[PDB]
């Protein structure tokens, strides 16, 4: 909702990859032969910001649906909400009832209104789950291999030979 | 010798315009009023953008410690400044959304900011029957306690439209202030008229 | 790549609903990305004056894709705070956003002495209730026309997107 | 009523700042003349700092309330009367204790319709400073950046060097 | 120094109130100047592998405050953002946050045939607006509980960036 504020940290965090992005760029050689890792990190993260950008506006979208706009369904209720997780006192008594109808179409559009939230609500908690196995596991993969990929034992492998004196 | 004297027309450009339209900006987030929440933004990109000046000039000053260059000084005065408004920005806003049920005026703020200064900142502001009545008689109560919760809430929002008002005339002052001695410092740096040799 | 990402984001902007203020928010940060990009994009692209290369085309492409999208936020943004008080809705725009695209529109899933004094406030508070529900009415046919252009500009934007990196970049490499 | 205005116009400050990084890193810091394309950076960003200035008195306008500020018989005639018109813009004690609370109610709601009234007020004196700040912006903008860049365009060089010599020096057309 | 004011600005968040939709707005602002300022560190210091500088410790340090008041911010909005109708308070975080730890400061300015029908709908409206107030109730306990947690974090992230410059910068400052 106004003051949650999830699109502005998104693309915020997005535009901090560009510069990051800038300044490996600065860093890396010019060479077209195979990618590095950073790069490949950066760009990973790029994506993966693309989507969490892409999943926070869709989240959005749902939090925010009223009657106006979109029908609620049962099964999409059921999808989410139930399986994923006198002439003078004549006139005083219409203008009442009418008061009191009012009111309660007022409140009965405002819990469909929250129903919406509550489907957005689980929507985020799942895409949670799957973002931060996502992206824990594509830094932790390329950073690993990184660090595995160390020197060879020997100079040449073939030769048994250590060629130090 | 080569008594050589500077034209900075191009430094004047690319770092003292943008940093006087930056500090423009930080005097403006306290005409701003808490209720847009555009005053975050406002007061921490006029922060980002002086870094970016930072940035530009980085490339362009001697890598040397025995002095700092009035340029530095003052790209550094106008990023404090900012920061300072970025700070009095959030005082303000804490203020406006201050409510009886998270706060208690004190009386000296309510002095200073309702009394004193406000003068000065040119501001100055029958069973079924029953159960009707009963009914009608909390739905009037109700009205009237939140009345009262919103008399001092509004008390809260003029004390920070005050501080705001107050903070933007000491804000001009020092920028101008600061600004203004920091250029003529620089304009009477001038080569001397006889060398030395 | 990255302006490929720009450029989805561009497209994508127009699925979020003004109700959150961050449709201005999200495409002036892909503006602000993509000016960044222009930054390093100065220092890895030849700087030579002799011809357009494919991705400077493709860089102004998104540059003026991002742009558009965001003064067509805008238009719907104002377009969604339209007050009745001020502007009347017209006959086209609740003949063509209203009941004809709605129902062409698939992959939307969105709708197609003091005694005396009490009874007149009451009858006045009924008088304001009504008065208002009208009004809102009103802007709730704003905002759903808001909601439609929305749509059609995701859909244009994102076939403008995929039309865009398979022009710039389709000729070169079948010529490959 | 979106809390975008400063946010848009902060940005497209950022993105001339960064504008204005990439051009500092392009010439000498000769003093002789101001670059045109500094120039027009210096100009475009004052402008833009007035943008923002100007959005900031508007906000500050739309977001009165009368427990803070007054709307001055002066200020409705400017911003309410006039200048939209020229700017052409659209448009038994129980018992008695039970009628004394409806009545207490009823004239709580009539205060807080007032104070509504007023705001919406406050909000179109806002909207008439909003379009006269457009319509002597927006054509300055754009002609100044005319202005500028036709100037740099016609800067073709004199066609004849050597201003007091009528010879073209080519190897086409020699002299003896 | 400017690393230092980054520090200080992120050590105040948490005098920003949460119904100010403004605190990721300022986080990730300082963390953008302190990404623009990587750039410019880098651009500076040298890129020695040798070991890891005090320049060095101090951006990693305060990049890491900068996260770690993300994080915890964004804890306190969704706590503030806790809406009864699916989390009730526990009793030991009202004991500890509205009970113990308010009283614990002293600097603190926080607290311490139709007339049926017109019947049916009267006490209906008074039923609504007293479950409001129990929701509201509810809401603002949230909303003190973020408020406390808000200056209590303060005052540890003040605490930290001192220290932290000090510690920083002390065994060598010291020894010269
Ligand atoms: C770092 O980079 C260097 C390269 O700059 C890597 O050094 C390479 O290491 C490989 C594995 O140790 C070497 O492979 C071994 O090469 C030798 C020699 O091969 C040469 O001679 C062969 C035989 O020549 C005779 O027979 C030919 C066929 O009948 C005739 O045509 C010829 O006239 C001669 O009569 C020849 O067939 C071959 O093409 C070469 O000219 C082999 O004996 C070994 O069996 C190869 N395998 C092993 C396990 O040694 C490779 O030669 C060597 N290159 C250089 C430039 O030294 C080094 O390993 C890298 N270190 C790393 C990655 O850590
Ligand atoms: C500007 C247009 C002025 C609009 C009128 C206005 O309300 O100004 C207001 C302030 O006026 C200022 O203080 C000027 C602030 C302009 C913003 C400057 C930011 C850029 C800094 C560039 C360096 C006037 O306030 P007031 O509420 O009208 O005063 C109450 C008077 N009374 C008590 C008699 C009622
Ligand atoms: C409000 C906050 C004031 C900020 C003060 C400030 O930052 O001064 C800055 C410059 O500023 C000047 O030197 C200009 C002088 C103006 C005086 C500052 C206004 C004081 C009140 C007016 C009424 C400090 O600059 P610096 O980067 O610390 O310079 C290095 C100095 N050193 C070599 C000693 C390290
Ligand atoms: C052109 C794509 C149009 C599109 O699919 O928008 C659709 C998806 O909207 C989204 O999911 C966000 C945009 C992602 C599109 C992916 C790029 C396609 C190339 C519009 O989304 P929706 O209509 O508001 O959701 C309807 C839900 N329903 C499908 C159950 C009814
Ligand atoms: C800090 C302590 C959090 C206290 C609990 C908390 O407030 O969780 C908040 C998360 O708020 C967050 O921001 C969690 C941050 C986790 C980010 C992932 C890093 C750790 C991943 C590896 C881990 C809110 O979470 P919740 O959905 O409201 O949880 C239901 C709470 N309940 C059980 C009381 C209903
Ligand atoms: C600026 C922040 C001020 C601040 O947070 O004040 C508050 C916390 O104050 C503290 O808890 C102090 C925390 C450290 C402030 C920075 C110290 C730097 C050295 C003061 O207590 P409060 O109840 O938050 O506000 C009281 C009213 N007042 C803010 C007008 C004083
Ligand atoms: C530019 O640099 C040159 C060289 O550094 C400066 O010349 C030197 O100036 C100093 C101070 O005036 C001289 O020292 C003094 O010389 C006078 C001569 O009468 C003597 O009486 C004093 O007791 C003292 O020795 C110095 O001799 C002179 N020469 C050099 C080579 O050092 C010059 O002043 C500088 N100009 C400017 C504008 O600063
Ligand atoms: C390109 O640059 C050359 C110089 O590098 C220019 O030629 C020189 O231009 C100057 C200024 O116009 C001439 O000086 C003038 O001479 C006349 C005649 O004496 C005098 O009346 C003027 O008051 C002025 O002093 C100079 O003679 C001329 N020649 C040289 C070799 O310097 C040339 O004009 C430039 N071309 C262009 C198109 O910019
Ligand atoms: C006589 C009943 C008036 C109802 C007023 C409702 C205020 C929310």
């Amino acid at each position: 909702q106004a003051g949650g504020q999830k699109c502005t940290l998104s693309i915020s965090v997005l535009l901090a990859q560009t510069i990051f992005l800038f300044l490996i760029a600065q860093k890396v050689p010019e060479t077209s032969l195979n990618v590095p890792l950073i790069g490949k990190y950066l760009i990973f993260v790029m994506f993966v910001s693309m989507l969490i950008v892409m999943n926070c506006v869709i989240v959005l979208n749902v939090s925010l649906r009223t009657p106006n706009t979109h029908s609620l369904s049962e099964k999409i209720k059921h999808l989410f909400l139930g399986f994923l997780p006198a002439p003078e006192i004549k006139s005083c008594v219409e203008a009442c009832n009418f008061i009191a109808k009012s009111t309660k179409e007022q409140n009965d559009s405002g819990s469909e209104n929250e129903n919406w939230v509550l489907i957005g609500k689980v929507i985020d908690k799942a895409c949670f789950w799957i973002a931060l196995l996502l992206f824990s596991i594509g830094t932790l993969a390329i950073f690993l291999t990184g660090h595995f990929n160390q020197v060879p034992e020997f100079p040449f492998p073939g030769d048994p030979r250590k060629y130090v004196p | 010798y080569l008594i050589i004297q500077r034209k900075p027309l191009f430094y004047i450009v690319y770092t003292i315009i943008p940093c006087i339209l930056i500090s423009i900006l930080a005097i403006l987030v306290f005409y701003l009023p808490p209720d847009a929440g555009e005053k975050m933004s406002l007061s921490i990109s006029a922060l980002l953008a002086v870094t970016v000046f930072l940035l530009l000039l980085a490339d362009k000053v001697p890598e040397t410690s025995l002095s700092v260059p009035i340029i530095i000084r003052y790209l550094m005065f106008i990023m404090i400044l900012v920061a300072f408004s970025v700070i009095l920005s959030v005082v303000v806003l804490n203020l406006h959304h201050r409510s009886p049920n998270t706060h208690t005026m004190p009386n000296w703020i309510r002095q200073i900011f309702i009394e004193t200064l406000p003068p000065f900142l040119w501001i100055q502001r029958p069973q079924d029957l029953k159960e009707a009545v009963e009914a009608i008689k909390y739905i009037a109560e109700q009205l009237e306690s939140a009345s009262e919760f919103d008399d001092l809430k509004k008390d809260w929002q003029y004390v920070a439209m005050v501080a705001d008002r107050l903070f933007l005339y000491v804000f001009f002052v020092i920028c101008s202030i600061g600004t203004f001695s920091i250029f003529l410092d620089a304009s009477h740096n001038v080569p001397p008229d006889n060398p030395f040799a | 790549i990255p302006c490929l990402l720009f450029s989805f984001l561009t497209g994508l902007v127009f699925y979020l609903p003004t109700d959150s203020g961050e449709k201005m928010t999200l495409s002036i940060s892909v503006l602000l990305s993509l000016t960044v990009f222009l930054l390093v994009i100065v220092e890895l692209i030849p700087s030579t004056s002799s011809a357009v290369p494919l991705i400077g085309k493709y860089m102004l492409f998104t540059m003026i894709f991002v742009i558009s999208s965001i003064i067509i936020t805008v238009v719907v943004i104002n377009t969604h705070h339209r007050s009745p008080s001020t502007h009347t809705m017209p006959q086209w725009v609740r003949k063509i956003f209203i009941d004809t695209i709605p129902n062409v529109m698939f992959f939307s899933t969105m709708k197609r002495p003091d005694v005396k004094s009490a009874i007149e406030g009451v009858k006045y508070i009924a008088e304001h209730m009504k008065s208002d529900e009208e009004s809102s009415n009103a802007a709730e046919e704003w905002k759903y026309v808001a909601m439609v252009i929305d749509h059609i500009l995701l859909c244009v934007f994102m076939l403008i997107c995929i039309i865009g990196t398979v022009s710039v970049f389709a000729g070169r490499l079948i010529e490959l | 009523e979106s809390g975008e205005k400063m946010s848009t116009a902060i940005s497209v400050l950022l993105a001339q700042a960064v504008f204005l990084l990439l051009t500092s890193q392009r010439l000498p810091e000769t003093a002789l003349a101001v670059p045109l394309i500094g120039k027009y950076l210096m100009f475009i960003m004052s402008l833009v700092t007035g943008v923002i200035v100007n959005c900031g008195i508007v906000l500050n306008f739309h977001f009165r309330t009368p427990s803070t500020h007054v709307l001055s018989t002066r200020v409705k005639q400017i911003f309410l009367e006039k200048l939209p018109r020229i700017l052409h813009m659209s448009r038994h004690d129980e018992i008695k204790s039970g009628i004394d609370s409806t009545n207490y109610i009823v004239k709580q709601i009539k205060e807080k319709n007032a104070y509504d009234e007023e705001v919406g007020n406050w909000n179109l004196v806002g909207q008439t400073i909003d379009r006269l700040s457009m319509f002597i912006i927006t054509p300055v903008m754009v002609l100044g950046t005319i202005f500028i860049f036709v100037m740099g365009n016609f800067n073709h060089p004199p066609a004849k060097p050597f201003e007091g010599d009528p010879f073209d020096y080519s190897s086409d057309h020699p002299r003896c």
